[PDB]
């Protein structure tokens, strides 16, 4: 049992919950957490969460990036600045979202802007991989 | 007072002069939301001509709304619409200013006379946002809205 | 019901005097930016 | 005072009377979402200090002060920048941000100096995470280096009630490698500053969303009791205004009749 | 009596959130409601000088604000909206316009009349 | 030392496109609470 | 009234006494500024007791001057300068109030007599700050300045 | 007519801030005016040489005094003309160039 | 002014007439708190009538506390008991309320006629708790409490 | 003189101001004493009845109590103290003083009074 708390700056998914296992996209690869987990810190990447029930199996959001906590106690903290269920997302406007990001990656002639189109490819890219 | 209010019905413009007005070192201290003309009237002085004055007099009326809310609020807390109608309405205030000829004894400044179609011209282009990049002092105390636009740039150097 | 627009100013009361006061200041910090802004277009 | 001294400050008071009600209803609606609001904030908040408030950690300090710009919100901005000075005079290099003008207007006189940086704009739309973004960049891409730091707030706890709190930021990158933090020891520095960026963020968020509660809260009681000053004032007034009233149409009236009788 | 009862209504209502308006954002879509309508219904009140208009005339241009065919327009536009409407119906709906007068009432047919001439002329507004 | 780190970008700006993108993908239904969120109000003193 | 209106010029001195003062409970309801005298002259009186006099009268009108606001926004919106006018002008207004011999019978204290040099000493210490630290109220209803300490004392 | 033409415009200016009277950088837009109107308070039964109220108005309107307590001006004005009708005779004479120099040379071993 | 001061000396009772009662749709349009009378005391009235008004009086002085609550902040901001006060309080306004006779012609109901022991022990059931598990639009605009538990009876 | 000698001072400093320190406590005495004063119509009392009852506000009894129960403890307190001690109010009468003998005895009676009701 690992009280699992996943939250972001607008919405709470689970608080202070007993669940069995949390798999987590991160930045270096992906984490399976379980309860008896080694204490980490890590941030994290475009993708989805599956939360592993103690009844039973799954549910699924999708997470833009922020943080994971898992402490010397069984509690573990997921926050995200953003995390939607798949059912708020619409996958036309991603899938156009990509193609309008796949443009700007074409043309622009500076580092720092250069960067800020490739994550919004990666981030509409897990998106519509999701969807 | 019996006197001047019995006067009002044997006048076909009225120029009425304010000590509040005066106080802000306006002068002529005008009221311009006091003073009136029979003439005033698109039919006689043209749609171009009422439709400024009456636009000049809506954002000066506007204007004392917000003064009420500002006198709690203060002027940072105001939506950019508000500070924008305040604004300009201080740059009408003071365009409608103006140094008289007989009044270089005072002041020592040049007396200065406004053609009507400038005077017009001024006030269209202050609220159609023209000078919205000007300071309110450039206005102060000029006669046409050209040498408002060179005050600033006095201005600018002193600075 | 009735009207009663700028009966603060109106009354020179202490929060006629005070928001008087609030505008300027307000006005002159405009003035400020706005005439450095004029000197930097000057060249 | 004169009948028209009397009609005027009358015509000036229900005026503010009007303006002070009107805002007090503004900050009901506007306190009544920050609450809402703080309520995910709280959670997510709490759960971004958990890594702290369960590890001894020790350790060029950073204060943070936290209120807005407006005013008429009782003793938001003094509470803040009371505690401000109280724990700058307690440390030992100390540099000072302040988040919101109101911060920066009570303490220049004496604290100019030591300011590095002033946010404003602060009370006007509900805070975001952007907002904590754009401070929690502008202070890792501005220069100064801090070893400790801590973020002074507004704590909300009711409608009428608030508690200025001091919660720590050990951001210096190097003391995440200390004592109790032993255990958290396989992660690469690249990512311990990711981590480091992020919950500088996540404080400072926090701390906008539990201050915007208590301003919003504290606005509505400050225009609530200046709108019942205003309205006693008014009634006073008013009883003027009447006995005055008239006492004028009686003088009057006494003057035209002596005036007669004397012919 | 028909059309100016509901305005009646709707001014008193707007006249106790009016100050809202210059000063108020977070606030609820009924009173948001009330507001919109109000400073649209203050639009028709408005009136140069020297020009009386028809009863029927009246009574056309405050059913367009009653029934919520200007709820969707900007405020600045209500008067255009107005003398336009105004043209359009004098122009090519004299029949309406006059049996109206005459019976000196809005029937239900006479009502669904109207209903289609605003719902028409507003569709095809700003040229 | 990820291709935006040595652009000079942090993980607060990672996140915060990350975020939008998100955002960016939800339907007229949640995109409503795009407004009440994502705001840029803050703004820095200089001088 | 043309009766008290006209009496003024015939005075050397004017003691004026207040219905909202004495509302206040301050006795005597003397009014400290709307009460003159022709020997309130520094070459007369002295400089020191002259520049405490004004020093007196001067906080008192700054502090009616702050009422307006106080009235309806209250003390929030004061900077703390002004909060310690407002401290300071409160005080200074009680210890200007004093038991008389005579009004014994309807107050219950002991009257005081106090000298002109403890008055001068009293607030010119009030306007130093140096009673900043005691309660309003030890400065209402004593004789000179070392009875507000002691009353102050009497009190946790 | 310098002096007080430039006290008339700066007090002017202060009292369309003067009610502020806490303060952020409206203290710039009070400093001048505070000054300039502790320098306009005077004695009685002892009326002023026209170059003596220069005199102590150019101390004000020359902003020698803006770091001083607004509460000294009263007993620095009264010091300072003191000693410059005693021993500064002659700078009150004609009555600025010369004259421009030689106050602040005064004015600054005197704000001691 | 004089002249209704004058009158004042002479008045036994008042009944104040409000816009604001009518409307709220209240008919006859009385304010309930703003009309007095003299002969309200117990050796007059009785010590029945008295203490009805006077609970009548006092439920609706609470509404009007409470209703300032629910504006500013919401009605689930009050505790258990409120609640209850409320939904009376809504029920004794409309059991103020009255059909007339002299209205018929016009509205199309009958109007009514009630006795004083009626409306007295028809107003303190209310007060009592008797009628919490009735509609509040059972006891608008009907003559005596019969007619208050019938009319539930026919709607719905 | 030894009761309402210190009321009609704790009264008119009470109006003047209509956690906190000793201005709060002028509200609470003030608050008691007021609701202490409250008396019926037609419902005369001796001397020695009123300084019983102004006695037990003045010497801080009814301090702990809430200012709603203050008119029923007047009441009961009142028609007890008629009731059995007609000699304390005797004493306090004829005398027309509160003597050491009557100071004691009345403390006795408040405090004892104080606690034992139903509420």
């Amino acid at each position: 049992q690992m009280s699992f708390t996943f939250a972001s700056p607008t919405q709470v998914f689970f608080n202070s919950a007993n669940v069995r296992q949390v798999d987590v996209p991160t930045q270096t690869g992906a984490f399976g957490i379980l309860a008896a987990h080694v204490p980490t810190l890590q941030v994290l990447r475009p993708g989805l969460v599956v939360v592993h029930a103690e009844d039973g199996t799954t549910s699924k959001y999708f997470v833009s990036s922020g943080s994971v906590t898992v402490n010397a106690d069984s509690s573990v903290q997921l926050l995200a600045e953003e995390a939607v269920t798949l059912d708020m997302l619409d996958l036309g406007a991603a899938k156009a979202n990509l193609e309008k990001a796949q443009s700007e990656l074409l043309g622009a002639a500076d580092e720092a802007t250069r960067a800020e189109i490739q994550i919004r490819i990666e981030a509409n890219e897990a998106l519509v991989k999701a969807l | 007072d019996p006197a001047p209010a019995t006067t009002f019905a044997h006048l076909d413009a009225t120029t009425v002069l304010s000590r509040a007005i005066a106080e802000l070192g306006i002068y002529p201290a005008v009221d311009p939301l006091d003073s009136t003309s029979r003439i005033m009237d698109p039919n006689i002085v043209g749609s171009e001509h009422y439709d400024v004055a009456r636009g000049v007099q809506k954002i000066l009326q506007d204007y004392k709304s917000l003064q009420d809310i500002i006198a709690i609020l203060g002027m940072d807390e105001l939506s950019e619409e508000d500070k924008l109608t305040v604004s300009r309405a201080r740059k009408i205030q003071r365009f409608l200013s103006q140094p008289f000829q007989v009044a270089e004894v005072f002041t020592g400044h040049l007396g200065k006379l406004v053609p009507l179609k400038e005077t017009i011209k001024g006030f269209q282009q202050i609220l159609a946002g023209e000078y919205d990049h000007l300071p309110e002092q450039a206005f102060y105390m000029v006669g046409p809205i050209e040498e408002a636009v060179a005050k600033a740039d006095k201005l600018a150097e002193e600075h | 019901v009735r009207s009663s627009a700028g009966a603060v100013r109106d009354a020179g009361g202490a929060f006629g005097k005070r928001e008087q006061a609030e505008e300027e200041r307000y006005f002159r910090a405009r003035a400020k930016e706005q005439l450095a802004a004029l000197k930097k277009h000057h060249e | 005072a004169t009948l028209k001294d009397i009609t005027r400050r009358l015509k000036s008071i229900k005026n503010i009377q009007k303006i002070t009600k009107s805002m007090k209803m503004v900050a009901a609606a506007k306190y009544a979402r920050a609450e809402r609001e703080l309520k995910p904030a709280r959670v997510y908040g709490v759960g971004s200090l958990a890594l702290y408030e369960k590890a001894d950690i020790k350790t060029k300090h950073l204060i943070i002060g936290v209120s807005s710009d407006r005013g008429l919100c009782g003793a938001i901005h003094s509470s803040v920048a009371k505690q401000m000075k109280s724990e700058a005079a307690n440390l030992k290099e100390v540099k000072i941000i302040g988040v919101g003008d109101k911060i920066r207007s009570i303490l220049h006189r004496t604290h100019s100096d030591q300011f590095l940086v002033t946010f404003k704009e602060v009370g006007r739309r509900p805070p975001t995470f952007g907002d904590a973004s754009v401070i929690a960049l502008e202070l890792l891409n501005s220069g100064y280096e801090f070893d400790e730091g801590s973020i002074i707030f507004n704590r909300f706890r009711s409608v009428i009630s608030y508690k200025t709190e001091e919660k720590p930021i050990f951001s210096l990158d190097t003391i995440s490698s200390a004592e109790s933090m032993s255990i958290y020891d396989d992660i690469d520095a690249d990512v311990l500053r990711n981590y480091q960026e992020y919950s500088l963020a996540n404080i400072i968020y926090y701390s906008l969303k539990e201050s915007t509660t208590s301003e919003q809260s504290a606005r509505m009681t400050a225009m609530d009791n200046a709108s019942k000053n205003a309205s006693e004032m008014i009634d006073k007034l008013t009883l003027t205004f009447n006995r005055t009233r008239q006492a004028v149409i009686t003088k009057e009236l006494i003057e035209i009749i002596s005036g007669a009788a004397a012919l | 009596k028909q059309v100016a009862g509901t305005m009646k209504l709707e001014l008193a209502q707007y006249r106790e959130v009016a100050a809202f308006a210059q000063f108020g954002s977070d606030l609820d879509a009924a009173t948001q409601q009330l507001l919109s309508r109000g400073v649209r219904l203050t639009e028709l009140l408005k009136q140069g000088q020297y020009s009386p208009m028809a009863i029927e005339e009246q009574v056309a241009v405050i059913y367009a604000g009653v029934r919520g065919y200007l709820d969707k327009l900007e405020p600045s536009k209500i008067t255009k909206f107005e003398n336009a409407f105004l043209s359009h119906v004098i122009s090519q709906h004299q029949a309406l316009l006059s049996k109206i007068r005459t019976d000196g009432k809005i029937s239900e047919e006479s009502d669904a009349k109207l209903k289609e001439i605003v719902t028409n002329f507003l569709a095809g507004f700003e040229a | 030392v990820a291709y935006w780190r040595q652009a000079g970008l942090s993980y607060i700006r990672y996140s915060q496109i990350c975020a939008k993108a998100v955002r960016d993908a939800l339907k007229t239904e949640f995109k409503a609470n795009a407004m009440k969120t994502s705001g840029s109000t803050i703004k820095i003193v200089k001088v």
